[PDB]
């Protein structure tokens, strides 16, 4: 299952 | 059966010019690739990559897609964000990548979970193995670490690395049972191959095998012998096995004195293999 | 930035029996960046229908590919993976060996 970055770099 | 991993390798490189970042998301279990996304793709979905994820359903893929695509944009302002970071030209390609995911022991024990970075062939920054701090490799790193911290994200990371990610490991070793829990023995020999008046070479095949973990060893009369002795990579067969070799080279004429032994989960014991004329 | 050199082998799935239908093999893994050219080719000509798989990497980041062809072996034939990479300056030819 992907799980989705949260805050970005 | 024994430790398990689920792992994503993302890739996303930007082409200033040339149109918007290319992005790639391939998935594995254990040594086997089981699902892709790919943006340069005509119709760019989510997708199988091993004929027994074809069970799960629509939804599935749909809600796989979409979650890729999230990622397609952070990856896009992401680089943007380290291209001035480290203060780089606006015409220069750079990569990011990121991997992450569970490795289980047998008993589902989450042995170590990660979700990791890195620009341009380097380490950026890792969640480490406590799943709370963050490690950043260098001052770039230490910004938007101070993001992450601050968002709270290693909670969110590590809720899925001790559960979602685990749980649908669990699930997927599962759908695909008769390939993944499987082993494939070795099939091994050993060939000749003369060179000069005082050398030949031996060298101990095992191919088509599965999984990708084995150990080939050379022993002179029941002494080893490792040291001396080339070796190749394990290399994919392109049929999901594997295949490695170890050589040697022997005095010409002492060839029946050598004995390769070969080791993998699917041999009930070692096989010792010897050069017959 | 730390870039990788590709690291290449050339095999074929099968033990090769002259005129026994095979797939051949040309393994690129090491190298960063992704960005790569690889072509079998067979005396030198380029080889159509040529696949690979999808673009992964190792855990010290190096990406890898396996680019493949169905082929027929064969006595005289010369095979070879030929790959380009900007840590080359000129493009790398490995032969295709039996024995290897």
């Amino acid at each position: 299952l992907y799980l989705v970055c949260g805050e970005r770099g | 059966m024994g430790p398990h991993s689920l792992r994503y390798f993302v890739t996303a490189v930007s082409r200033p010019g040339l149109g918007e970042p290319r992005f790639i998301a391939v998935g594995y279990v254990d040594d086997t690739q089981f699902v892709r996304f790919d943006s340069d793709a005509d119709n760019p979905r989510f997708e199988p990559r091993a004929p027994w994820m074809e069970q799960e359903g629509p939804e599935y893929w749909e809600e796989q897609t979409q979650r890729a695509k999230s990622d397609e944009q952070w990856f896009r302002v992401s680089l943007r964000t380290a291209q001035r970071y480290y203060n780089q030209s606006k015409g220069g390609s750079h990569t990011f990548q990121r991997m992450f995911g569970c490795d289980v022991g047998s008993d589902w024990r989450l042995l170590r979970g990660y979700h990791q970075f890195a620009y341009d062939g380097r380490d950026y920054i890792a969640l480490n193995e406590d799943l709370k701090t963050w490690t950043a490799a260098d001052t770039a790193a230490l910004i938007t670490r101070r993001k992450w911290e601050q968002a709270g994200d290693a909670e969110y990371y590590r809720a899925y690395l001790e559960g979602e990610c685990v749980e649908w490991l669990r699930r997927y070793l599962e759908l695909g049972n008769e390939t993944l829990l499987r082993t494939d023995s070795p099939k091994a020999h050993v060939t000749y191959h003369p060179r000069s008046q005082v050398d030949v070479t031996l060298r101990c095949w095992a191919l088509g095998f599965y999984p990708a973990d084995i150990t080939l060893t050379w022993q002179l009369n029941g002494e080893d012998l490792t040291q001396d002795m080339e070796l190749v990579e394990t290399r994919p067969a392109g049929d999901g096995t594997f295949q490695k070799w170890a050589a040697v080279v022997v005095p010409l004429g002492k060839e029946q004195n050598y004995t390769c032994h070969v080791h993998h989960k699917g041999l009930p014991e070692p096989l010792t293999l010897r050069w017959k004329p | 930035m730390i870039q990788r050199t590709p690291k290449i082998q050339v095999y074929s799935r099968h033990p090769a029996e002259n005129g026994k239908s095979n797939f051949l093999n040309c393994y690129v893994s090491g190298f960063h960046p992704s960005d790569i050219e690889v072509d079998l080719l067979k005396n030198g000509e380029r080889i159509e229908k040529v696949e690979h798989s999808d673009l992964s990497f190792s855990k010290d980041w190096s990406f890898y590919l396996l680019y493949y062809t169905e082929f027929t072996p064969t006595e005289k034939d010369e095979y070879a993976c030929r790959v380009n990479h900007v840590t080359l300056s000129q493009p790398k030819i490995v032969k295709w060996d039996r024995d290897m």
